[PDB]
């Protein structure tokens, strides 16, 4: 059982703690926002915003230093950086929870803004550095681990797709269980301790994968950020992968979505928890159903031909949807209708977030990988950014159904701009 | 989050009533409201529930056919329609939410409850 062994697996593998570790600290900081803070749209929204708007602009900038930089130097600084932050973050989350009630109750109300502040900002730091280890691991480590060979590239990235959907319905699951069977301290505390863990055991284990796979180690003063972020973004420009790009950033304007804690649409609506975790389970299953048709459907087609059939089966669902939105308190059957072309839009849409992503690790040659992936990172940002600002503007419930077409919309604008690529690049059906 | 009740009072023994849950910070359109009885002396015990998505009542079978429970977005209410009401109903009411939350991290909250009393 050589298996357990290879570059493959150990990649797996580091990339299962990196996204557990992730996960688990994404919930807890949605736990913070829930307990110390009502169901707010605003601060959720805030959060998104800062994180999104960070991103966007630092997306050059990240991608410049993976391009510029050794291979393993970079992944473990992303590692350590993001696992630090994490602990910190874990840290501060343990004392919140500790003098909740003061917080609450006793202390001023600058504190609480602080404590928001400081977590938001830790957020955003932690969120950078994981960014930076999934642009530098995922697209040069997956590329130069699978080489030539496009079967195993695609395996490769439909497992990710499926580690990290698994770990997205999972994680929370267990730290929810942890969290209530002790106290949010308890909770907190075990996530900084299994996040220090689990950076010493992805240490060593990107280390090992760095040894089998020979082929890694081959590869005002704010002028030159600047400089690099306009280079970056004119040679995204200039890709002949350009619209596949930005047809997957522009799948990012949904608010149909229900893979996300908090800042999702649903939560913030008031719909109950029973039924959103029912849906978020419902989502993570057709997603992993979506990364295998994904995964079949680039054997029997080409991989331009599977990312248009990903997008009919989107729009298609989409459609659904709208259908659902217009039908004449509102009657069960629109809702089921509403559920059922959200779930179906997810299993259609991973296939095409694979098959751009492997537009993406095919056509850009290697001396152009970090840079052009992170200003891919800072349009779908953008996007997410251009999403959050829509939710805000638009919080009563009695506009929900617009925002249901705005966001089809965009979704067939997206699907537009890869069909023109289709044209760009095969001209035949 | 929490939501207050209203309407209780002592009525004779085969008359009628209406208690009114009202909540502030939910939708009562999405989560499962609920009713409770607290009798003197004992726990207390389910009496009515209705659906999040749907409009669905899950009457209990000791108060079934003889009770409503009915919601209204507009106003954001639930009410309790009692008829031929027994001596034995004589108790604290207590509306409930259940899983009321994000995700994987929901509770059920409590109202302060109604005093109804039955006397023949
Ligand atoms: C508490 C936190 C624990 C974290 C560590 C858990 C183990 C790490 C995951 C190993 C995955 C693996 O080994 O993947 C195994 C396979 C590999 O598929 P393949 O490469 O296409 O096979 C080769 C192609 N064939 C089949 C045509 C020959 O993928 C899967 O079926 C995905 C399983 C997802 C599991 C996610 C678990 C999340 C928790
Ligand atoms: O279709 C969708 N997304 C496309 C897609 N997803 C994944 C892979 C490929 C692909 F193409 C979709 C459906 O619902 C939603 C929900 C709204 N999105 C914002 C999610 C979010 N949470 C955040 C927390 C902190 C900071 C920023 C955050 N942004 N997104």
């Amino acid at each position: 059982a050589d298996y357990l062994t290879s570059a493959k697996f150990l990649l797996y593998l580091g990339h299962s703690l990196s996204t557990w570790g992730d996960r688990m600290w994404h919930f807890a900081v949605s736990v913070f926002l829930v307990e110390l803070y009502g169901n707010s749209l605003l601060l959720t929204a805030v959060y998104g915003l800062v994180v999104a708007g960070s991103v966007l602009v630092l997306g050059a900038i990240i991608g410049d230093w993976v391009d510029k930089n050794a291979r393993l130097k970079v992944a473990q600084t992303s590692l350590v950086v993001q696992n630090v932050s994490v602990i910190l973050c874990g840290i501060i989350l343990m004392m919140v929870f500790l003098h909740k009630h003061e917080l609450l109750t006793m202390y001023h109300g600058w504190v609480l803004t602080s404590c928001y502040i400081l977590i938001i900002t830790i957020a955003n730091i932690a969120n950078l550095a994981s960014t930076a280890t999934a642009i530098t691991i995922q697209r040069d480590w997956i590329v130069v681990v699978a080489g030539e060979d496009r079967s195993k590239l695609a395996n490769m990235n439909a497992t990710i797709r499926r580690i990290d959907q698994l770990t997205n319905i999972l994680a929370p699951m267990a730290v929810g269980q942890i969290m209530t069977f002790g106290s949010p301290v308890i909770g907190c505390g075990f996530i900084s301790g299994w996040n220090l863990v689990s950076m010493c055991v992805e240490y060593v284990l990107l280390w090992k994968v760095y040894q089998k796979t020979p082929a890694l180690a081959v590869k005002s003063q704010m002028a030159e950020p600047f400089r690099t972020f306009r280079d970056g973004w004119v040679s995204y420009y200039n890709q002949p992968v350009f619209l596949a790009g930005m047809g997957l950033a522009f799948l990012y304007m949904t608010v149909l979505g229900f893979d996300c804690i908090t800042t999702g649409y649903a939560y913030t609506q008031g719909l109950s928890g029973s039924i959103l975790s029912i849906l978020m389970g419902a989502s993570a299953i057709t997603g992993i159903m979506g990364t295998v048709a994904f995964t079949w459907l680039r054997r029997k087609c080409g991989l331009v031909r599977t990312g248009l059939i990903s997008g009919l089966a989107q729009l298609s669902c989409l459609i659904l949807c709208v259908i659902s939105v217009f039908m004449p308190s509102v009657p069960i059957i629109s809702v089921s209708l509403l559920f059922a072309g959200v779930i179906a839009a997810r299993i259609g849409l991973w296939s095409f977030d694979l098959t751009v992503t492997q537009l993406l690790q095919e056509n850009v040659i290697e001396s152009e990988r970090g840079i052009i992936n992170g200003v891919q990172n800072s349009m779908n940002y953008l996007l997410d950014l251009l999403h959050f600002i829509m939710v805000i503007l638009a919080p009563n419930p009695e506009a929900f159904g617009l925002l249901v077409l705005i966001s089809v919309s965009f979704v067939a604008m997206g699907h537009i701009m890869y069909f023109r690529f289709a044209q760009n690049t095969l001209g035949n059906k | 989050v929490q939501l207050v009740e209203s309407g209780g009072g002592l009525v004779q023994a085969g008359g009628s009533l209406r208690l009114s849950c009202a909540a502030s910070g939910f939708p009562v359109a999405w989560n499962e409201m609920r009713w409770y009885r607290q009798a003197p002396g004992k726990e207390r015990e389910w009496v009515a529930a209705i659906a999040s998505i749907g409009v669905t009542t899950y009457y209990a079978d000791s108060v079934k056919g003889r009770f409503t429970i009915s919601r209204d977005n507009a106003k954001n209410t639930v009410y309790l329609q009692m008829n031929s009401l027994k001596p034995e109903d004589t108790a604290v009411y207590y509306c409930n939410v259940k899983d009321y939350g994000m995700a994987f991290w929901y509770y059920d909250y409590w109202g302060q409850g109604t005093q109804v009393t039955v006397s023949a």
